[PDB]
């Protein structure tokens, strides 16, 4: 039987992701081959570092970059679903339900499950972009990569998402927040209290100039210089270098970047008349100063085209953390299209990591964007036990050998709100069936009024049952479900599908 | 957990020998003995007899068939597969849940209550008085034995049988026995060599195949006075008023000339245990020597004496008006045992109806329609006991799922039909063996005891609290 | 894999509070560390030790990388952090095989610091002047340090040189770059020499004595970097003069600058000084450029590799510049410079680990002093306030209720830990020590603490053993986090190749 | 020799634990036991579990034999032996590697026992606070909950107990125990369960011999002449035995083997009160209860009659009352009795049956119960009022021996422990909340400031809760409690104790 090796294979990573997934969950120390370190809750992370043996993981591997790629969240959610789909399937199989009857069935369900997530909104973020409606969304994103910390990673992230962005109105077919929108910086030393946010670009290269500040003026003018700056050089060969300043200043500059090198006495003479001089490794954040700075880098050299020089509100030398940076930020103007958050930390593996969870929080902004993304689901399994419910339900209504798919389908849904269990310390023994009850029953209505909000409680306040979704503002995205549920309901049905795996002629 | 898993690792091997020895279309199976034997038997008793098990679980399940064939005469491996998926449908509920073996107890034991009433639920009254259908009923019920040609007489000797032992009781003040049956015990069969099936007859009383000493002699005496003696001793006989001289040992001319002059019959070779039995359906006393016989020697109870010879032996007849004997006639020995091998298992089948005038929908019936009414039940209860309270549901699946694999049916797809036809259609859908179609009960009757379905559940919950209950395996002398 | 990934993880930390169990205290224990320079050092710093362990095992590479954060974040209470993060882990083990979940623990841990950090700020006293003159307040803390050493009978010798040596740098700046020392063999330990600033061992390796007047009331130091020694048939001469002559007019070239003081990364010899002994300028070469900085922070010069670019912008001037013969050897010393905040001192001792013993015991003494002066709240020492902290946190979980009074209880057996190796390390019964002090300070007197001098418990602010706040409360929240990283790891993914 | 033998003596005896360890409880687990010829047998029962058990490594063959002694010499304790030894030991080895000396562990040992046990005997109760209060009545709950009368046992354990609060005895020299076989009892179909009736005294297994003779003769003081030999025809001498009862003074009379119709109407004449063939067993309980002797036969010297005063017992009142197809003898009081009845009603016998499977245990079990005088708060409230009471004697001695009070102490909650591992329940909830209710009891309680400072509450295994176990009723004797710490401590120096192991 393939099927059943596939189903041992999938055990592995399933053990991996069952203990990972929630707020409660468990770091895994992963050692790369080329001597690092990374310890991270991150399954992405996890398998991007894991070798891939049995080509079945492939499948379930693959579909995480499908989630990751496309949707800046659902990496566990995948996992997850995926892994108990494939266990459930095990009764299945040995029920004698063939693979084919089985997969049928997991499709009919892809319908089910789509049309009744969409009967599960609760509420809607409006877009207003307002920092309570981004926290809303925002705290339960850093939820699950640091328990406890919302409040300093809230902080940082609400307000440097305001940064990148802008005041719009009437605004749908205009798309705004690139992920690149915002930097995170790592510094080492300081604690969670130490981080910050600037408006703008940080270089963590010490200031390479001998200037700290500009002038006072609004809107500093700045250059940027592709061409190496030296003594002019003629059109072709040649087998002035400050001069190219007494250009650029004409039109209100104080700072003045070359994109290359610097010639022997610009190098003394922009720094000694007070402009700040940078030149930068990276080129890409070059095309980052064009979008920070708002400067247009010059094709050529010597010759500032009015057109080819930027507004830059402020940039000044700044003391992070006692290791210094050079700053080339906005203020209150020209407002900066990117902003940069600047982590303190002592250990370069919690600096790393929290860097890791806000890179994740920065890609769900992403996902809050206008494509239908402002519907909200109940969290904390109450998408899933509903789920579970109204899974069986259409079971009763479903006739035939599908009956029984639906009917492991549904148990499949347990895995959620399990591991949000097992993760927090809770007895599964008492914590599931409470779920059950909790979600299961008989509304004097159509409409279950505080018994779609029941969740589950991962907080050390001792209770019999679970707690209320609405007392921290629990939600999820309904779109990193909807695709989530689309995600692994095809991989489980590709797994589903393999019936001998054969060796290419070599 | 490791100790348990063992357990239920012998239950599932027990149940796999046995799982295709249930039904008309059994698989046969194939014992193998060290010395080179090979018996193909369907009798899953014999198969419960040479399986060399290790795990002591497995020499319960051999308990357990044990109690089931000695108090209900069937139910043997309809227990072992019921009771081993009992234990099996829990096993993931063990080693996946974490759930303590103490909660998964006191779950069997609310599912054996609710299983109960669903029994009850889909029983079928039979009138035991009417007894031209208990005859279509017991003959119908021993289907499939060696005595088809002469099941009319081979059926009725058994429901006279049990017409007189049934353990008759009714009151508020005591209460009611409900007919209780021993038939190993209150039943005396006296096997008579002669005859033919069809020749067998009951009587009432005791019956001796000791032989007369005379061919002359008393033939019949309504009211006797029977003298039980081993041993002037012929005179001193007559001095108690007595009708009949019965002798233990050999009997010469003298006594049966003496004795015959007063109008006395002659028996010998009667051991002083059956003259015990003469004491418990007439009362004569039992005495050694001649010399101390007393006037405590009568014949009371007697209400008649016969002499007539059968089978190159002459009877004596103890007739009197909880105990019966029945006087089965057969061409030899090995034929009246053969009599036994069919008749005493229809005393059985009356025994279960004696027992409660109840039927059970046969053909699965019974099992499919508990599978669909617990767990109407089990999405009621709240608890823990949501989990293990469903395992007992995918294990009465089990044998309506054998009916249908050695049928030879899609073992799938047949059994998903059935789920639809418990659950809007009626509770007597069953399974035929020979078509292997989906048929009711009504068309096709095979109506079964119900005290047998009772007693199979209740020794499987039993059995499995008992297999559940053991947390490990440890050394001792 | 599971629950048995944590046994293994907690194991391998053990493994490590095994190795620098022994090093708690300064009458502790060395540890003998061969690197793979062939390079060995022996030694009791805790900074020096858990940077050339060189751990392997992946669980305790975190555990390591936690301790050496407390080094740069705070400097002192590197052992601290060790010992106690792996006993918080230790005591760990029991709860661990009943079932405790990973959650259940570190929220445990979450509460107890939480609970703690709170307790230490009562038991702060702001010492100012509260209670304690100027001078004595670093004085007697200073003469504590040094108490029952080697140099006990020259503590009045080492104590006027360490007070001062921290009191002469800048109250405002506080750095360890500005108290230098030097292993300088030969004579004896009160013949140590204390510098008002900076001084080198004059690494010049050439002769030229007899010129080059080499002692300046108002030097001007020059500081270069290259090498200005030189080292037809008559034409071959030619070659030799071209480029000793353009090194000889680069010799002009510092005569030019006006440097009295000319300085060199680069070996100078007596080519060089044929020059420099005309113009009579003193040259030292091979001259790290740790004194070369301290001069530019001394007297405010600039470092030009070559002789032609420099200008008098490059020149400094320190108030007195003397080559001595004090040593058995050549030393040339800075004091009074201008700009100067720093100060060294030449240690000299019977041999270089008597002057190790003499130099760790007086950088530890540094390091006390120091933040004397850096740090306003100080807490009691001598494992007073690991007592403190442990009597709170038991009086927690009698009013607790739940699975946290049990992981309370360990939390507090493991704060005795440092009383606990504190006293196996000075030989102390540890059996004894622990009771009386657990009793004592049950009867109210949080201040009572371990006793060096007579094995007994006792005021840890009457003897002036005082350790920073900071220090306690930065290493306690350290060893918190330590703990959540490897009781919170399910499992190890390696990529071997 | 050495740190050696002292690990390898740890690991034996926790391997002996994990066999009795799942077996602590009402609810535990079972062990399988298997032997050489294949036969099995599944058992609950510490004694039996440990007579059975095969034990290689010496070490085991003295805690095991201390629970032989156990069994033999208390009957019972055999579980908590192994289970709190075992705790003790394990917890040794860490003293041992902590550089304490084995004889110090065991000194303080022995320390901890002078304190415990008066610790114990103070805390203890008496056979009191039972009457009036469900304290019999939930010990008589507790054995009735498992019968098929479960759900009006609330009405028939009243039964129980108010009948076996009136049959104190003084036995042997004034014991206070209560009669086993007393309490005579009758099963019946009378009316439904919950009417039956508790009788105030003795019901003799009989009626009045014939329906004509008077039912209750001599109300304030009666004497009872029990007799043997028929009165019946072998007629005049039979009957005037009768005449014997008028002169000798019988005013009830028993006689076992039957009344002829001239001496049943002769009784009638004589306004005496006539009994007919009475159970052997009764009849030697009247001997006891109002002293009506059972002659088998009339000799002394040629003596036949009822004897005149000789034979004849003391009774106060005895009388017949109707109550619905029930017509029977009742024995009010007298000088010494100690007996009484109860009218069972019910379906039919056959259910009634179950109320002699009812009292047959829950008569036996609540005697038990009583049977011990000074009984011990179960439930753990023993080991775990111990373990907060033995907290604070750490404080008395507080040198060496400290660290060995507390381990000691804290080994006491392997009990409280086990008992929550096999009930299923959170082991680490039931057991940190049994520690802080009895916590509380040792601070303001014996100051005498309590609004709701009362200790006894113990760990309930039914209802998962912690309940004071003196109004939920479990109770366990002290001379069982007292002796099974003595017999722990007892086993743990004895292994401790083992340094070397040479093999020969």
């Amino acid at each position: 039987g393939q099927i059943i090796k596939s189903i041992a294979a999938i055990r592995e990573l399933h053990q991996m992701c069952l203990t990972s997934m929630g707020p409660c969950g468990r770091n895994k120390i992963i050692v790369n081959h080329l001597g690092k370190i990374i310890i991270t809750n991150d399954a992405a992370t996890m398998l991007r570092e894991l070798d891939i043996v049995h080509p079945a993981v492939k499948v379930l591997v693959m579909a995480t970059e499908q989630q990751k790629i496309d949707m800046g969240d659902g990496t566990n959610l995948v996992m997850i679903l995926a892994g108990e789909l494939l266990n459930v399937s095990e009764k299945l199989i040995s029920m004698g339900l063939s693979a084919v009857e089985i997969i049928q069935g997991y499709n009919m369900a892809r319908k089910f499950t789509l049309k009744e997530l969409d009967e599960m909104v609760v509420g809607e973020i409006t877009d207003k972009n307002d920092k309570n409606e981004l926290l809303k969304m925002i705290k339960p994103v850093i939820s699950s990569k640091k328990y406890g910390s919302e409040d300093i990673l809230s902080e940082l992230v609400s307000e440097a998402v305001s940064h990148v962005l802008p005041v719009a109105q009437q605004a749908g077919e205009i798309p705004y927040f690139n992920v690149d929108s915002i930097r995170v910086v790592k510094i080492m030393g300081g604690s969670l209290s130490n981080s910050t946010v600037i408006k703008g670009m940080v270089f963590n290269r010490e200031p390479e100039g001998h200037v700290k500040s500009l002038s006072e003026d609004k809107k500093h003018k700045v250059a940027v210089f592709t061409c190496p700056l030296d003594i002019a050089n003629t059109e072709t060969k040649g087998t002035q270098i400050d001069a190219m300043m007494k250009e650029i200043a004409d039109m209100g500059v104080e700072c003045i970047v070359a994109g290359a090198g610097v010639g022997e006495l610009a190098l003394h003479y922009l720094n000694r008349y007070g402009i700040l001089v940078l030149k930068v490794p990276s080129k890409f954040e070059l095309r980052r100063l064009c979008r920070v700075c708002g400067a247009t880098p010059l094709p050529r050299l010597g010759a500032p085209t009015p057109e080819e020089l930027g507004l830059v509100e402020t940039v000044k030398t700044m003391e992070i953390g006692g290791d210094r940076v050079t700053v080339f930020k906005q203020e209150q103007g020209e407002i900066s299209r990117t902003s940069t958050i600047i982590l303190r930390g002592a250990t370069q593996n919690n600096l790393d990591d929290i860097e890791r969870a806000i890179d994740d929080g920065v890609a769900a902004v992403k996902g809050l964007m206008k494509p239908s993304g402002g519907k909200l689901l109940p969290g904390a399994g109450a998408t899933e036990i509903e789920l579970i419910s109204r899974i069986t339900k259409y079971g009763e209504r479903t006739p035939g050998l599908l009956q029984l798919a639906i009917k492991q389908f549904a148990v499949a849904f347990e895995v959620v709100p399990r591991t949000l269990a097992e993760t927090a310390g809770l007895d599964v023994n008492e914590v599931l069936p409470n779920l059950y009850a909790a979600h299961n029953v008989t509304e004097p209505g159509a409409v279950k009024t505080d018994h779609l909000y029941k969740g589950v409680d991962i907080d050390g306040e001792s209770d019999e049952g679970v707690k209320d979704i609405r007392e921290e503002n629990i939600y999820d995205m309904l779109a990193t479900k909807k695709f989530a549920i689309n995600v692994a309901t095809e991989a489980a049905t590709t797994v589903l599908s393999i019936d001998q795996i054969i060796m290419a002629k070599k | 957990r490791q100790a348990q898993i063992s357990n239920i690792t012998a239950a599932k091997a027990v149940a796999d020998v046995i799982r295709t020895c249930l039904g008309p279309k059994a698989m046969l199976k194939m014992l193998l003995d060290p010395m080179g034997g090979l018996v193909l038997t369907n009798d899953g008793h014999a198969i419960l007899r040479e399986i060399d098990v290790a795990h002591p679980a497995a020499k319960s399940m051999l308990e357990l068939s044990r109690t089931q064939d000695e108090e209900v005469g069937d139910g043997t491996t309809t227990v072992i597969i019921l009771a081993g998926e009992i234990l099996a449908q829990c096993a993931p509920y063990l080693i996946e849940k974490n759930i303590h073996p103490v909660i998964i107890i006191q779950a069997l034991k609310k599912a054996l209550t609710d299983a109960l009433e669903v029994i009850k639920q889909v029983s079928k009254p039979v009138d035991v008085e009417n007894d031209a259908a208990m005859k279509k009923l017991i003959q119908a019920s021993i289907g499939t034995k060696y005595v088809i040609h002469w099941s009319e007489k081979m059926c009725e000797l058994a429901l006279d049988a049990v017409k007189t032992v049934r353990k008759d009781l009714g009151q508020t003040v005591e209460g009611e026995p409900n007919f209780e049956i021993d038939i190993k015990r209150y039943v005396r069969v006296e096997k008579i060599p002669g005859g033919d099936v069809l020749d067998s007859r009951v009587l009432k009383g005791v019956l001796l195949n000791k032989d007369v000493v005379h061919p002359k002699m008393s033939r019949h005496i309504e009211n006797p006075r029977v003298v039980l003696l081993d041993c002037l001793m012929c005179e001193q006989i007559l001095a108690v008023r007595p009708t009949l001289v019965i002798t233990e040992k050999g009997v010469s001319d003298l006594a049966q000339h003496y004795l015959l002059k007063g109008g006395c019959s002659v028996l010998r070779r009667v051991k002083k245990s059956d003259n015990n039995r003469i004491a418990r359906v007439t009362g004569a006393t039992i005495v050694n020597r001649v010399e101390d016989l007393k006037e405590s020697d009568v014949g009371t109870n007697c209400g008649l004496f016969k002499v007539e010879m059968i089978g190159d032996e002459y009877f004596s007849f103890l007739d009197n008006c909880k105990a019966c004997t029945i006087m089965l006639r057969g061409g030899s020995k090995d034929i009246l045992n053969e009599i036994d091998r069919n008749l005493q298992d229809a005393m059985a089948v009356a025994r279960n109806v004696m027992l409660s005038p109840s039927l059970s929908p046969g053909g699965g019936a019974t099992e499919m329609a508990v599978s669909v009414k617990l767990a109407e039940k089990a999405k009621q209860l709240e608890g823990i006991q949501q989990w293990p309270y469903q395992a007992v549901a995918d294990a009465m699946e089990c044998i309506p799922r054998t009916l249908i694999q050695n049928a030879g049916g899609d073992p799938i797809r047949l059994l998903s039909q059935l789920r639809a036809k418990h659950a809007q259609g009626n509770f007597t859908t069953g399974i035929d063996g020979d078509k292997g179609k989906i048929v009711d009960m009504v068309s096709y009757g095979i109506w079964e005891p119900e005290v047998i379905k009772q007693q199979s559940v209740k020794t499987a919950i039993e059995s499995a609290c008992l297999l559940l209950r053991v947390d490990d395996i440890v050394s001792g002398v | 894999q599971g629950k048995g990934q944590i046994i293994s993880n907690i194991n391998a930390c053990v493994a490590v509070q095994e190795a620098l169990k022994p090093t708690l205290g300064p009458l502790g224990s060395d540890i003998l560390i061969v690197t793979s320079n062939q390079k060995t050092t022996i030694s009791n710093d805790g900074a020096t030790i858990l940077k050339l362990l060189d751990v392997v095992h992946p669980a305790a590479k975190t555990l390591v990388d936690i301790s050496r954060a407390q080094d740069a974040e705070v400097g002192d209470g590197t052992t601290s952090v060790t010992i106690l993060a792996g006993e918080l882990m230790k005591e760990a083990k029991p709860f661990l095989e009943e079932g405790i979940s990973s959650h259940l623990i570190m929220k445990g841990y979450r509460k107890a610091v939480s609970l703690a950090v709170e307790k230490i700020n009562e038991l702060a006293v702001d010492i100012t002047s509260e209670k304690s003159s100027g001078r004595e307040l670093l004085e007697r803390c200073a003469r504590t340090a040094m108490s029952s050493k080697l140099i006990h009978n020259n503590a009045d010798f080492f104590v006027k040189m360490c007070v001062d040596a921290v009191l002469s740098l800048d109250r405002n700046d506080l750095d360890d770059k500005l108290i230098g020392i030097k292993k300088i063999p030969g004579g004896a330990m009160e013949e140590s020499l204390f510098i008002n600033g900076v001084a080198f061992k004059k690494t010049f390796s050439y002769a030229g004595f007899e010129q080059q007047p080499k002692k300046f009331n108002n030097p001007k130091i020059l500081s270069l970097n290259v090498e200005l020694e030189l080292k037809h048939v008559e034409d071959y001469q030619a070659i030799v003069d071209a480029e000793w002559q353009l090194i000889f007019e680069k010799l002009r070239q510092v005569e030019e600058t006006g440097a009295n003081i000319v300085l060199s990364k680069l070996p100078i010899g007596d080519l060089a000084t044929q020059f420099f002994a005309d113009r009579n300028i003193f040259c030292a070469g091979r001259v790290s450029a740790d004194d070369m900085n301290r001069v530019i922070q001394a007297v405010g010069g600039s470092i030009q590799s070559t002789t032609s670019d420099i200008k008098p912008e490059h020149l400094g001037t320190c108030a007195l510049f003397e080559e001595m013969q004090i040593g058995s050897e050549r030393y040339n010393l800075f004091q009074g410079c201008p700009q100067a905040k720093t100060c060294t001192l030449l240690l000299r001792g019977g041999a270089e680990q008597v002057i190790a013993e003499v130099e760790r015991s007086l950088h530890d003494a540094i390091m006390i002093v120091k933040r004397a002066l850096q740090n306003k709240l100080i807490v009691a020492g001598g494992g007073a306030t690991e007592m403190e902290v442990s009597k709170c946190l038991r009086d927690y979980s009698k009013t607790i209720a739940g699975k946290q009074q049990m992981i309370i209880n360990a939390f507090a057996k493991a704060l005795e830990v440092i009383p606990r190796q504190l006293c196996e390390n000075a030989g102390f019964d540890a059996i004894e020590i622990l009771n009386k002090l657990r009793l004592a300070h049950s009867k109210g007197e949080k201040w009572y603490g371990v006793v060096f001098e007579t094995e007994n418990i006792g005021d840890n602010f009457a003897k002036f053993v005082w350790e920073p706040a900071l220090v306690k409360i930065n290493a306690l929240n350290s060893a918190t986090e330590a703990t959540n990283l490897i009781l919170s790891v399910d499992e190890t993914i390696t990529n071997k190749g | 020799s050495g740190d050696d033998i002292r690990n390898q003596n740890v690991l034996a005896t926790m391997a002996v634990a994990n066999v009795v360890k799942s077996s602590l409880g009402p609810v535990g687990l079972d062990k399988m036991l298997v032997d050489d010829i294949g036969d099995f047998t599944v058992t609950n029962d510490g004694a039996t579990i440990l007579s059975l058990l095969d034990v290689q490594h010496p070490a085991g063959k003295i805690l095991v034999e201390l629970a032989q002694q156990q069994d033999r010499e208390i009957g019972d304790g055999t579980t908590s032996v192994v289970i709190i030894a075992s705790e003790l030991l394990k917890r040794a080895n860490e003293l041992v590697k902590n550089k304490i000396h084995p004889t110090t562990i065991i000194t303080g040992f022995r320390v901890a026992l002078r304190e415990a046990i008066r610790f114990i005997n103070e805390v203890l109760s008496t056979s009191v606070d039972t009457l009036g209060k469900e304290t019999l009545i939930n010990i008589a709950k507790t054995s009735m909950s498992s019968k098929i009368i479960g759900a009006d046992s609330d009405f028939f354990s009243n039964m129980v107990v108010d009948a076996l609060l009136a049959v104190k005895t003084q036995n042997s020299k004034g014991e206070i125990k209560y009669p086993v076989k007393a309490v005579n009892v009758l099963k019946a179909h009378g009316k439904s369960a919950t009417e039956s009736l508790l009788v105030p005294g003795y019901a003799l297994n009989c009626t009045v011999a014939s329906q004509a003779m008077p039912k209750r003769i001599a109300g304030g003081n009666v004497k009872i002449a029990c007799l043997d030999l028929n009165l019946q025809k072998a007629a005049g001498i039979v009957l005037e035995r009768v005449k014997k009862i008028i002169d000798a003074g019988a005013q009830v009379v028993l006689t076992t083997k039957g009344i002829d119709d001239l001496c049943l109407k002769e009784f009638v004449e004589a306004k005496i009160m006539g009994v007919r063939r009475c159970k052997k067993e009764d009849l030697r309980r009247i001997a006891r209860a109002t002293g009506a002797t059972l002659v088998s036969s009339m000799s002394n010297l040629e003596g036949e009659e009822t004897f005149e005063s000789s034979y004849l017992g003391l009774c106060d009142e005895v009388v017949q009352a109707k109550f619905s197809d029930d017509e029977c003898i009742l024995i009010k009081g007298t000088s010494k009795h100690s007996s009484s009845s109860i009218i069972l009603r019910g379906a039919n016998d056959y259910s009634l049956d179950e109320m002699e499977r009812s009292l047959h245990d829950s008569l036996s079990v609540v005697k038990r119960t009583l049977e011990s005088g000074n009984v011990v708060p179960g439930g753990g409230c023993v080991e775990a009022a111990l373990n907060i009471y033995l907290d604070n004697f750490a404080t008395t001695v507080g040198s060496r021996e400290q660290l060995a009070i507390a381990e000691f102490a804290a080994a006491l909650l392997i009990i409280p422990k086990t008992l929550a591992v096999n009930a299923a329940k959170d082991s680490s909830e039931l057991v940190a909340k049994l520690r802080s209710y009895h916590a509380a009891s040792q601070m303001a309680k014996p100051e005498d400031v309590k609004r709701r400072s009362y200790r006894n509450y113990g760990l309930d295994l039914i209802r998962g809760k912690i309940v004071d176990e003196i109004h939920a009723g479990v109770l366990e004797p002290t001379i069982s409690k007292v002796k099974s710490l003595k017999s722990a401590l007892e086993a743990c120096v004895a292994i401790l104790r083992i340094d070397t192991m040479i093999t020969v």
